[PDB]
RNA sequence: GUGGGAGAGGGUGGUGGAAUUCCCGGAGUAGCGGUGAAAUGCGCAGAUACCGGGAGGAACGCCGAUGGCGAAGGCAGCCACCUGGUCCACCCGUGACGCUGAGGCGCGAAAGCGUGGGGAGCAAACCGGAUUAGAUACCCGGGUAGUCCACGCCCUAAACGAUGCGCGCUAGGUCUCUGGGUCUCCUGGGGGCCGAAGCUAACGCGUUAAGCGCGCCGCCUGGGGAGUACGGCCGCAAGGC
């Protein structure tokens, strides 16, 4: 049920449409390279919709990964 | 005539002369495709979240320009020719949409 | 006769068989084992016991090269995965890391009829 | 696309009086602009039928407006056509 | 008209990463594969697993949903260009210009047809291996068409809400998408669930009507024979109406 934390309230003022701002988009990806659902991000419909596309934009540029290996399993 | 943002990721191994040549070619190609440059951010060598062209780094450039829309995809075409340049991405500028404000 | 002493222990598990490939740090293999390397022939190769034996025979093959530390990399979902893990976990080899690198496509190819829907 | 300056140009060309944004002529003329631009879009991209829908709907509304004017004031109707160059 | 919003709506070009297969190199040995169990198959010309490089075809994981768009069919990596529909606020303009719609015309999943390309994976047919009393199957190993592309055909469907389109009237509660506003809340468009009155043979429907009304179209008239025969129109054919 994601009662650990929500990422939006773990963050201050930021621009959802910044594809080049890694040290924040990083915070929205999982331990794998995957994009977190609204359970974790706490975003809204429109917010998660746009953040998705700016993360994909960032992935093409080589700033965020497409996938990662899982550690410690 | 619209407002765009050119992202260029080129080889991180270039000494000052070759890179200066590439930047020259960027300015020139812009003048040929009618890009009035409003501002530019040079972020330089930067770690890549996956190797591009087998190189774990890449040199980053960003240009907020204004140019004829009808010649946008032509321009990007030209920018992709240089072997030194390994990523071209042109994007329509947008108003920043803020969260948690 | 290389004297590696440190490497990577790949585990390829599937619902039919479990196969261990032990490599140098660069990734080139040194020795290996599986369910068929041991006397198991039929479906028994897809056992967690068959896996255990395979990983132990792999670790013992690699002791002959004097290897001590390994990084484990699991690929494939299948029985005997975690049992091969636990076989190496105290096999004499020290497990420095466990990593699950099971390849997943991004909706790339059409599976067999067996795997559809 | 169609810039607001072109829009103003054609509106003001066809406005019955200054500030006329809604006359029959302004409507028919606007639709004529859009129709011609869409037809030029459809000489290329002839495999785009979903737009072609919008085209049939535009032609239909223009024909209803022209039939209306034809009924009410055939003078302004012929004048409109003679300016736009429609019916052939 | 003005000014803003939202969207996998459409076309074209470009482009990104994961995976499969194949080719090359490296390292390495007796098997891999597959099943209920097996076998065929593949492997000593060195496979499987493992690292590096390379080619090519297809499809876009997470986001993603009870979500959105579209007239329907249908639409999902990203960027740009061209282009359709819609929603809100403002009360600005036209002055009943409206609705429906036989015929017509256009669209129309898959499969299928013609030419030419392409062909990785999957796979009708087909070739094997099993199973069975048999097994023209379900299971396993292969594999052609096809699936993909351009262009032209075909025109069907459980083409489904099994519910034609438009407009007015008739308690609410709640979830959600997307606007506006004096932003506890008010107000508009869309998608859900429960339900007033009411309706229904019942099931159920119930401001997204299957309620109460008006307008126009399409259609039914017991089962089989039969979507057959004949005629006509269409089609390269399959066949469609
Ligand atoms: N249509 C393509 C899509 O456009 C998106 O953006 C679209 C919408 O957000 C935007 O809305 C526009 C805007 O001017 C404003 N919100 C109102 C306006 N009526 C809209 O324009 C609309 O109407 C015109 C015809 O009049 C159409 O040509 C156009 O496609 C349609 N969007 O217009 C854009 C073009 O349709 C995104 N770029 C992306 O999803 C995608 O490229
Ligand atoms: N390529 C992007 C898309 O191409 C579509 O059509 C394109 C493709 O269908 C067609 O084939 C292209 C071509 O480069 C060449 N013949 C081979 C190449 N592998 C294909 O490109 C694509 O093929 C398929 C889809 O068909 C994709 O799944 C794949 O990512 C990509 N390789 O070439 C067309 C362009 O020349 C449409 N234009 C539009 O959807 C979009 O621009
Ligand atoms: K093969
Ligand atoms: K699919
Ligand atoms: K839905
Ligand atoms: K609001
Ligand atoms: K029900
Ligand atoms: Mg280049
Ligand atoms: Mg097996
Ligand atoms: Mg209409
Ligand atoms: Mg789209
Ligand atoms: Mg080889
Ligand atoms: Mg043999
Ligand atoms: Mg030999
Ligand atoms: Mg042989
Ligand atoms: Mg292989
Ligand atoms: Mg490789
Ligand atoms: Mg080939
Ligand atoms: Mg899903
Ligand atoms: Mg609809
Ligand atoms: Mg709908
Ligand atoms: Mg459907
Ligand atoms: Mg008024
Ligand atoms: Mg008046
Ligand atoms: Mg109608
Ligand atoms: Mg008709
Ligand atoms: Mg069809
Ligand atoms: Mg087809
Ligand atoms: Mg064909
Ligand atoms: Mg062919
Ligand atoms: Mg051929
Ligand atoms: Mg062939
Ligand atoms: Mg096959
Ligand atoms: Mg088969
Ligand atoms: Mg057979
Ligand atoms: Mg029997
Ligand atoms: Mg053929
Ligand atoms: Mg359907
Ligand atoms: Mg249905
Ligand atoms: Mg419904
Ligand atoms: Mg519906
Ligand atoms: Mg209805
Ligand atoms: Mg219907
Ligand atoms: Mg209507
Ligand atoms: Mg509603
Ligand atoms: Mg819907
Ligand atoms: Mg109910
Ligand atoms: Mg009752
Ligand atoms: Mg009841
Ligand atoms: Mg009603
Ligand atoms: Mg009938
Ligand atoms: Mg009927
Ligand atoms: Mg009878
Ligand atoms: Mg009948
Ligand atoms: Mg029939
Ligand atoms: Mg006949
Ligand atoms: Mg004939
Ligand atoms: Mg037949
Ligand atoms: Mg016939």
């Amino acid at each position: 049920p994601s009662r650990k934390a929500k990422v939006k309230a773990t963050l201050g003022e930021f621009d959802l449409r910044d594809y080049r701002n890694v040290e924040v988009l990083k915070r929205f990806l999982s331990e794998t390279g995957k994009i977190l659902p609204r359970r974790r991000t706490g975003l809204s419909a429109k917010e998660q919709r746009i953040l998705a596309k700016t993360i994909k934009r960032a992935r093409i540029l080589g700033l965020l990964p497409f996938t990662e290996k899982l550690v410690r399993k | 005539m619209r407002r765009y943002e050119v992202n260029i990721v080129l080889n991180p191994n270039l000494d000052q002369s070759q890179l200066a040549l590439e930047k020259e070619i960027i300015q020139r190609a812009l003048e040929n495709y009618g890009a009035r440059v409003e501002k530019v951010e040079e972020l330089g060598l930067r770690r890549l979240a996956y190797p591009i062209a087998k190189d774990p780094q890449g040199y980053f450039l960003w240009y907020q320009v204004e140019m004829p829309e009808d010649r946008v995809n032509d321009l990007a075409r030209e920018l992709r020719i240089r072997d030194n340049v390994r990523r071209v991405m042109v994007v329509k500028s947008q108003e920043p949409f803020l969260a948690n404000a | 006769k290389r004297q590696v002493a440190s490497g990577r222990a790949y585990i390829h598990a599937s619902y039919n068989n479990t196969i261990v490939t032990i490599t140098d740090p660069d990734g080139n293999p040194i020795t290996w084992s599986s369910g068929g390397v041991i006397g198991y022939k039929g479906s028994r190769k897809g056992t967690p016991y068959a896996a255990q034996l395979a990983a132990l025979d792999a670790a013992k093959k690699a002791m002959a090269y004097g290897m001590q530390s390994v990084d484990v990399i699991v690929r494939g979902t299948g029985a005997g995965r975690e049992q091969a893990i636990r076989a190496l976990q105290a096999s004499g080899l020290q497990v420095k890391s466990i990593v699950d690198d099971t390849p997943v496509p991004h909706n790339g190819c059409r599976p067999k009829k067996k795997f559809r829907k | 696309p169609i810039t607001k300056e072109e829009k103003q140009k054609v509106i003001q060309e066809f406005a019955r009086f200054p500030g006329d944004t809604g006359s029959t002529e302004v409507q028919v003329a606007l639709l004529t602009l859009r129709i011609n631009r869409l037809s030029e879009h459809l000489k290329v991209h002839k495999k785009d039928h979903h737009s072609h829908r919008g085209l049939l709907m535009m032609v239909g509304q223009r024909r209803r407006l022209l039939r209306y004017l034809q009924r009410e004031d055939p003078e302004r109707y012929r004048a409109l056509i003679e300016k736009l160059g429609i019916r052939g």
